[PDB]
């Protein structure tokens, strides 16, 4: 038992939730809301499983979805760690990786403070084993790396760390005693009862490694906010090219062509030497580490990837091949960027009708790429990343262009004009990148609590035999108030999904509830938009009629920029606002860069406002592609998985403002829209809970009176309120 | 393009950058210029050596494809009489071994090897094979089968 949170019930459910999934192993799907303790209920059930000895194999990898939430998950799962291990006594140890890779990596001062992450890990990996695997030793080119020669040592030991590390308890350690995230993240992969981590890592057809044995019915994974999952399986194994990164590959490849030129007849015999031994071997050594950082794994749904290399017979002989790989490919990509143009199977057959070449070589082009510059090496990453990215999108033809599509839009289509051209090649079923996952594993468990329409899940097409709601019982209803306004019949205008400035009703709608609002939250109001045009065109509007101009008298204004330097500063000032001062607000978009995951809570942002229904561009053609397949698999739900992608963007920025019970959230769904499908693919607490009483049909002068229950009904909870359990579940 | 020169006009790429260049059989590349300016004058001989023009063998073209000289002339030797060794050598090995030889054999035919009389003596071989074309036309046939099968699930 895990004194610590009151009791309401709720680990009554997810025990019997968790024993389902071992009898009979598969996929399960559990809802989890923001609004119930899916950390603390879930870590108190999890290490009783660790303990687990009759259980012969017994594993967790879970994931997350940001950084941050990387840490709240380490110290969430310490506290739990704490209480029972005071409780039972003698304690048994553990291990927890949060396994950070490039943000998160070097201790040298000349290797760190540079801004990026992958070209300064690619400068570490240079220094490491590019320069002091090639200058093997010496004593200024061979770099102080001198704790990866510490791992070597400690890699021939064997220490035993101690339980589960934050971020900075393994740089604090770096420090002391615990070296490199990477090294020591490998010796702890060795064994590690816990590894919390990205699921991006897993859901990538390219670098996963699935940092697992050769048991592919084994360990237990546990996935974190997973609701949307349909474009990360799609936009992982996404390639793209542009012009600016094809000239800068075609300009860094002449200078390896003075490289091999320069090369005289002594130094050139070696490099054939090494030609003979990667075919006759094929467990080479430089595949411990090096394969992580280049294109490891590309076929994950097949095989590995290990040939005889082929396509190469000599030295230079490999530069030819390449080269008519560059020159051809600019040749075909600005002649079909001239008009648009979607057909698979004119960039497959149109390629090997011009490249007389088999389908093997271009597709072990990648990796032998990376294993030409290992003989040499005296090069590094920086010269080497504009390479990648062309023998990438090679590798997504020669064994999967027999699925995919190619989208070209060159003039004016959602893509930069002429001075930059853009083509795209991205995938239709979601689900290529998880049905390794699911096959190399046991059982792999979601938790979502925006995923609640269930019946528009089978579009992975995976089945999913545990599942399971969650309402919570709670006795006062006073930590959530939905609300949605919709004017009705005395203006009816509030909605807007295909008009811009061509009428003045809906936006006056919108400032005249915003500016009433802004003076009755107690904190900060974060609100959202559609997309970036009619959030622009909303603002504007307000600087004529002189609605924003009041705004500014009581909260200050936030308003989400374009470039990602100008949004780190922008959340910094708000989070300091809303705590030392007056609560600001927040006027940014639903699917912008402060609703992937902020965390933001009482004392930063307890208001949600939603400006109509977060809708898609459907126009455009690179997501037309991604729905006119869904045709051949489901023909009646055609428009459903439109209202999915909607209200799960919409949910995703209301389940934030709210994370135990006592910080008291406010959303508002400002859209008439909201009629009859708020009790179809809508939160199941919210229809028998909230949304049983008439609040629906609400306009701007019903909706503030309405929130003023929600307002002054809070002020009751303070000294005691729904306590039951006494720790110790009401003896049940 | 202005680096690989020009035959008899030598004033045509400094005029027009969108200009229509052409290629031969023995391994040059006139523009549209040289076309007309050579037929007036002589007829279809080549600059360097002694290639007779009869035929209308140009593939006239305004992207210029002809980039680079060594890269172009690989397309056309194996697209030839390689294009149709792809059949035969199957039917007789089991692995990938000799396959390297046919890649290998084609990067140094440009590199002035004395290789290239060895060659033209398999072609003069055996004079009884054809093949290649019989196996197009299996495709094809197969092709409009599928169309006429596709065509009859609509009616
Ligand atoms: S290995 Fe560890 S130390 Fe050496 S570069 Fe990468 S981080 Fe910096
Ligand atoms: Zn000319
Ligand atoms: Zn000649």
């Amino acid at each position: 038992y895990f004194p610590y949170d009151y009791i309401y019930p709720e680990q009554f459910s997810y025990m019997r939730e968790l024993k389902r999934t071992l009898d009979a192993k598969g996929h399960g799907v559990l809802e989890m809301p923001s609004g119930t303790g899916k950390t603390v209920s879930l870590l108190a059930l999890i290490m009783a499983y660790q303990r687990a000895y009759p259980l012969e194999v017994t594993k967790l990898i879970y994931c997350s979805r940001t950084v941050p939430e990387i840490e709240k998950v380490i110290e969430e799962l310490r506290k739990l760690l704490n209480f029972y291990e005071k409780q039972e006594g003698e304690k048994l140890p553990f291990l927890g990786l949060a396994l950070s890779s490039r943000k998160n990596l070097c201790i040298h001062p000349e290797v760190t403070p540079l801004r990026f992450g992958k070209d300064v890990d690619g400068k570490c990996h240079s220094l490491t084993a590019s320069y002091v695997r090639a200058q093997y030793q010496h004593d200024t080119s061979l770099p102080h790396c001198r704790f990866y020669e510490e791992f070597d040592a400690h890699g021939r030991e064997v220490p035993l760390p101690a339980g589960i590390y934050n971020l900075d308890d393994l740089k604090a350690l770096g420090r002391r005693q615990g070296w490199c995230p990477y090294f020591l993240a490998r010796y702890s992969i060795l064994h590690a009862n816990v590894v919390v981590y990205s699921y991006h890592y897993l859901l990538d057809p390219k670098i996963a490694d699935l940092v697992s044995k050769e048991l592919a019915r084994k360990a237990v994974v546990v996935f974190d906010e997973a609701h949307n999952i349909d474009n990360v399986c799609i936009d992982s194994m996404s390639v793209n090219l542009t012009r600016r990164t094809l000239d800068r590959c075609q300009g860094n490849l002449e200078t390896l062509q003075k490289t091999v030129l320069r090369i005289k007849e002594t130094d050139e015999q070696r490099l054939r030497d090494e030609y003979r031994r990667l075919v006759e071997g094929l467990r080479e050594a430089s595949a411990a580490r090096e394969t992580d950082a280049h294109l490891a794994n590309p076929v994950l749904p097949d095989e590995v990837l290990q040939e005889a290399v082929p396509g190469s017979i000599r030295t230079a002989e490999h530069f030819l091949g390449f080269l008519r790989r560059l020159l051809e490919y600019v040749k075909w990509r600005l002649r079909v960027q001239h008009v648009v143009q979607e057909s698979p199977p004119a960039f497959l057959s149109g390629l090997a009708q011009r490249v007389c070449i088999q389908r093997k070589p271009l597709r072990f082009c990648a990796e032998r790429l990376r294993s030409l510059l290992h003989t040499l090496e005296i090069t590094d990453l920086a010269d080497f990343s504009p390479l990648t990215l062309l023998a990438n999108f090679a590798t997504l033809v020669s064994t999967y262009a027999k699925g995919f599509t190619i989208i070209i839009e060159p003039f004016d289509d959602r893509t930069p004009t002429i001075a930059n051209p853009i083509l795209h090649f991205s995938c239709m079923d979601a689900s290529l990148a998880i049905k390794p996952v699911f096959e190399r594993f046991q059982s792999v468990i979601i938790t979502s609590g925006t995923l609640s329409p269930l019946d528009i899940y089978p579009k992975i097409l995976d089945f999913h035999p545990v599942t399971m709601a969650t309402f919570t019982m709670t006795l006062a209803r006073v930590c959530l108030c939905p609300m949605i306004i919709g004017r009705g019949n005395d203006q009816v205008a509030i909605s807007s999904k295909f008009e811009t400035r061509e009428d003045i009703a809906v936006i006056r709608n919108y400032g005249n509830l915003l500016l009433e609002m802004s003076a009755v939250v107690p904190d900060g109001i974060v609100a959202f938009f559609t997309s970036y045009q009619y959030m622009e065109s909303t603002v504007a509007s307000w600087y004529e009629q002189g609605i924003l101009e009041n705004i500014q008298r009581n909260k200050l204004l936030f308003i989400e920029t374009q470039d990602g330097a100008e949004t780190s500063v922008a959340l910094e000032k708000y989070q300091e606002a809303c705590e030392n001062g007056r609560g600001a607000i927040l006027l940014s978009v639903a699917r912008g860069k402060v609703s992937e995951g902020i965390d933001f809570v009482h004392h930063y942002g307890r208001a949600v406002i939603m400006f109509g229904v977060p809708y898609v561009y459907t126009q455009s053609r690179i997501l037309k592609a991604r729905l006119e397949y869904l045709r051949d698999q489901f023909q009646i739900r055609e428009n459903d998985f439109l209202t999915f992608d909607a209200m799960r963007h919409a949910a995703q920025c209301v389940g934030r403002a709210i994370r135990g019970k006592t910080d008291y959230g406010l959303m508002v769904f400002a859209d008439k829209r909201f009629a009859r499908g708020d009790k179809r693919g809508k939160l199941p607490r919210w229809i028998q809970e909230h949304l049983t009483d008439a609040n629906l049909n609400l306009t701007v002068d019903e909706g503030v009176q309405v929130a003023k229950y929600f307002l002054r009904q809070m002020a009751q909870p303070f000294h005691r309120e729904d306590q039951l359990g006494l720790s110790l579940l009401s003896l049940e | 393009m202005d680096d690989q020169g020009c035959p008899r006009c030598k004033t045509t790429k400094y005029r027009n950058p969108s200009l229509k260049l052409m290629v031969n059989v023995c391994g040059h590349t006139l523009c549209e210029s040289c076309v007309d300016l050579l037929f007036v004058r002589g007829a279809g001989n080549c600059p360097e050596c002694g290639t007779p023009l009869r035929k209308s063998n140009f593939r006239v073209q305004l992207f210029e494809d002809p980039t680079v000289d060594k890269e172009v002339e690989i397309r056309k030797k194996v697209l030839k009489i390689y294009n149709k060794r792809e059949e035969d050598f199957p039917s007789l090995r089991e692995y990938n071994d000799f396959l390297e030889e046919v890649e290998e054999i084609v990067f140094n035919l440009t590199n002035n090897v004395d290789l290239d009389n060895t060659k033209k003596k398999m072609e003069i071989y055996q004079k009884e094979n054809k093949d290649v074309i019989q196996k197009n036309k299996l495709k094809l046939t197969r092709e409009q089968e599928e169309l006429e099968e596709a065509l009859e699930v609509e009616r």
